[PDB]
């Protein structure tokens, strides 16, 4: 049922640019590992590195609440009327 | 006063009966592990937190940070310029809080707990906000107040100052690192003397960047309890 | 039909076990970059001490956005009861 095949399709390209996004970072992760083994200041980088990512989970979890909140608003809104 | 303190739950009492003391006097003969000791004992077990660190700080190496003295005495050269630091000591006021902000920072030796020294190191960041503002008649900027800070410890010399930081960090309770000031004032000064051995920029902005996660993370973990009620709270109005 | 479905799902399946080892590939080589952090030499365990309560207090926000989504939807169970 070709629902099913163009789905199959769709869902594979899909996964594949993300793998390929998943790789740029996996690249530049080890880019960043070769290098200043020890003591070159490269590890109060690795600081901001470790910021950066608790920054993109601290908004994740903000916009994750947010849409929350609507998801609840609006079943809520269900629930009264009916 | 501990003894009122924890008296006045009587499960209080049971830690006042219960004192890793003895622990303490056998592994802490032999230093890293004491930290992790009283680490754990902060873990297991609320201002009485406080109080039994007012305790066994008061109770319970210490030595060779002349590396720094010898370089802080050697960096008597240095003014404040390439710190560019906003401080007009002309005007009297600035002046007067500079000399303060410096007391301050020397008494922190002298103090009992870890968080009074911590006590002692965030009124010398106040007053170095003040001569700061007092200077450029408006607020302080993040990026201004660490070189600011490294001036007070770079003019001026704590009694036993590396002495004073590992301590800290030895025992004081990590409950502390998020938000609050003294640490924040604290891993400030960590950043100042780390620096001052020969970027700025980057220990302000980075100190600005985990501190504001940490505001924004003590919000989102409210907002939660706020919707959760309020949802809850409601639904059963009706 | 039945073939392009047998081979697809075998590419689909191929590449999301793909994508998924390369993440923990990633999440590997960030612990290994939170394990150079702390160490003997040019420390300032206080900024490291910190960037780890910054990420130890969000990965229980997780925990509370979950259950903040889990203790909701039970609100609105017995809102369910209200007939």
């Amino acid at each position: 049922t070709r629902d099913q095949v163009k789905k199959l399709q769709l869902m594979l390209r899909q996964a594949n640019d993300q793998l390929e996004k998943t790789m740029k970072d996996k690249q530049e992760l080890e880019d960043f590992i070769k290098q200043s083994s020890e003591d070159s200041s490269h590890q109060i980088s690795a600081l901001v590195l470790r910021a950066q990512a608790s920054e993109i989970l601290l908004e994740e979890l903000q916009q994750g609440l947010s849409q929350a909140k609507r998801d609840v608003q609006e079943q809520m809104a269900v629930l009264m009327q009916s | 006063e501990f003894i009122e303190f924890l008296k006045t739950h009587k499960t209080g009492q049971e830690i006042y009966k219960q004192t890793f003391l003895e622990g303490m006097h056998y592994k802490r003969d032999l230093i890293e592990e004491q930290s992790e000791c009283a680490q754990d004992f902060y873990h297991n077990v609320e201002k009485i937190m406080d109080q039994i660190e007012k305790y066994i700080m008061t109770r319970l190496d210490e030595k060779k940070d002349l590396a720094i003295q010898k370089r802080i005495r050697a960096l008597r050269w240095v003014t404040p310029q390439m710190l560019c630091v906003p401080v007009n000591e002309d005007i009297p006021e600035v002046s007067d809080m500079v000399v303060k902000a410096i007391t301050d920072i020397i008494e922190m030796d002298s103090k009992r707990v870890p968080r009074d020294k911590l006590a002692c190191i965030t009124k010398c960041s106040k007053h170095i906000f003040n001569a700061i503002k007092i200077t450029k008649n408006e607020p302080a900027s993040a990026d201004d107040f660490l070189p600011t800070l490294i001036y007070i410890v770079l003019k001026g010399n704590p009694p036993r100052l590396q002495s004073n930081i590992q301590y800290i960090t030895r025992f004081c309770n990590p409950s502390r690192l998020m938000t609050g000031e003294d640490g924040y004032y604290f891993t400030n000064l960590c950043c100042a003397v780390a620096f001052i051995e020969k970027n700025l920029d980057l220990l302000s902005q980075l100190n600005e960047r985990q501190e504001r996660i940490m505001n924004e993370a003590k919000k989102l973990e409210k907002d939660l309890i706020d919707w959760t009620d309020g949802i809850a709270r409601e639904v059963q109005d009706i």
